[PDB]
């Protein structure tokens, strides 16, 4: 979720 | 930027580059051509990068397996020696350096890994691998390590992995099956399991590389090592009383070293082709030419009939070749570099404890086959915009596991935003946008800015 919003901003 | 009227040769570091340089000096004042030998790091990946843009060396020296890859990229010029020259070398060693029927390199010598032991520290060498743990705690008492070899390269650890059941690609109907990779079967696990057992018991350091294990054997600190014929000259300098012998056998099965044929390929972008040819044919591949290199670092069994008759009687070549007989010759297909890297990863991760064998090997399977991971195989099918006239972006996945189905080029693809209740993935009312680009590749970046 949180480590996945961070991912999705970069990705 | 690779000039004319001079020869620049690239050989591996551990090989006889100094002996080759002596052949260079002989050639230098025989025709009038400057021959210089370089030995750079990661040479086998440097070449397909520098030469690919017209600027490599004239000649490159590597094991026959890498050449298949290069050949495909057309970095190597195809060599045509008259059939009368091909008689000097053994007929089968020419197959090693054949790709699409084209002869691409000159076979120089055959090297396979052999178990080198210390006759003084250990009088009688171990027949099996299972007895090494037993025969280490014995030597550890007397302030010595039993077995030490380069754990950093797969070429060294693979014989053990291969011993029980492991293999690269299955040879089926005079060819190699690229989907069938046996880097992760029952036998491959048993091999890597027991290898970790040696690390997670302090029998062998998972750090150990080349020069570490190399120096230690020469100082007289380790009982056994696993190395190639090139290694022998440093063991001579140090004056250790040593013996080259057959590798130990794991689970009754003999260890299966992948066997390389050292080869010399001519750079396609080079203008000095015929110059190189006359060097290799007339100067290098001859009794004195091979003697010089062998004087520097032993070549193993050479491919040159005339000189091999001589080398044959050396008891150390006997053991080298006896090891090669138990193992297999390397494939020279391009998928090999994938395989090699696939294993380097696995062995490294398993050694450090980063992964359990089964995990490291499953990834190795994925890597060598070059397929999707178990998690992602379901993207393969997808192509919700298809029967395509023209360029396409093939079904791929991104770094979150969002399938991007096969799309025609120059089109904006839309897929629902992922969301996560802990691990559990689901789809929102929102959309992730990604462009399948005009040239046929997915845009590097996925615009996920709407899933909040
Ligand atoms: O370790 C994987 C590596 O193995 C082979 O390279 C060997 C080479 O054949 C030997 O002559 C010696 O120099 O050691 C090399 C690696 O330590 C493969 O040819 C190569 O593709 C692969 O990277």
């Amino acid at each position: 979720a949180h480590s996945n919003r961070k991912l999705m901003e970069i990705i | 930027k690779i000039e004319e009227g001079k020869l620049v040769i690239w050989i591996n570091g551990d090989k006889g580059y100094n002996g080759l340089a002596e052949v260079g000096k002989k050639f230098e004042k025989d025709t009038g051509i400057k021959v210089t030998v370089e030995h750079p790091d990661k040479l086998e990946e440097k070449f397909p990068q520098v030469a690919a843009t017209g600027d490599g060396p004239d000649i490159i020296f590597w094991a026959h397996d890498r050449f298949g890859g290069y050949a495909q990229s057309g970095l190597l010029a195809e060599i045509t020696p008259d059939k009368a020259f091909q008689d000097k070398l053994y007929p089968e060693t020419w197959d090693a350096v054949r790709y699409n029927g084209k002869l691409i390199a000159y076979p120089i010598a055959v090297e396979a890994l052999s178990l080198i032991y210390n006759k003084d520290l250990l009088p009688n060498p171990p027949k099996t691998w299972e007895e090494i743990p037993a025969l280490d705690k014995e030597l550890k008492a007397k302030g010595k390590s039993a077995l030490m070899f380069n754990l950093q390269e797969p070429y060294f650890t693979w014989p053990l992995i291969a011993a029980d059941g492991g293999y690269a690609f299955k040879y089926e109907n005079g060819k190699y099956d690229i989907k069938d990779v046996g880097v992760d079967n029952a036998g491959a696990k048993a091999g890597l399991t027991f290898l970790v057992d040696l690390i997670k018991n302090k029998h062998m350091n998972a750090d150990t590389d080349y020069s570490i294990a190399e120096a230690a054997f020469n100082k007289g600190e380790t009982a056994m090592t696993i190395n190639g014929p090139w290694a022998w000259s440093n063991i001579d300098t140090s004056k250790v009383n040593y013996g080259v012998t057959v590798l130990p056998t794991f689970k009754g099965q003999p260890s299966k070293p992948f066997v390389g044929v050292l080869s010399a390929g001519i750079n396609a972008a080079s203008p000095n082709k015929e110059l190189a040819k006359e060097f290799l044919e007339n100067y290098l591949l001859t009794d004195e030419g091979l003697e010089a290199v062998n004087k520097d670092k032993p070549l193993g069994a050479v491919a040159l009939k005339s000189y091999e008759e001589e080398l044959a009687k050396d008891p150390r070549i006997a053991a080298t070749m006896e090891n090669a007989q138990k193992g297999e010759i390397m494939p020279n297909i391009p998928q090999m570099s994938a395989f090699w890297y696939a294993v380097r990863t696995a062995v490294i991760n398993a050694a450090s404890g980063r992964q359990t064998v089964d995990e490291a090997l499953k990834d190795a399977q994925t890597n060598a086959a070059a397929e999707f991971s178990l998690q992602d195989q379901h993207c393969e099918s997808l192509s919700l915009a298809s029967n395509i006239s023209g360029l396409q972006c093939n079904a791929s996945v991104d770094l979150i596991g969002t399938c991007w189905p096969r799309s025609p080029a120059g089109q904006l693809v839309v897929r629902p935003c992922p969301a996560f209740f802990y691990g559990v993935r689901y789809n929102t009312t929102n959309n992730g946008y990604r462009e399948c680009l005009a040239n046929g590749s997915w845009a590097a970046r996925v615009n996920y800015s709407e899933c909040q």
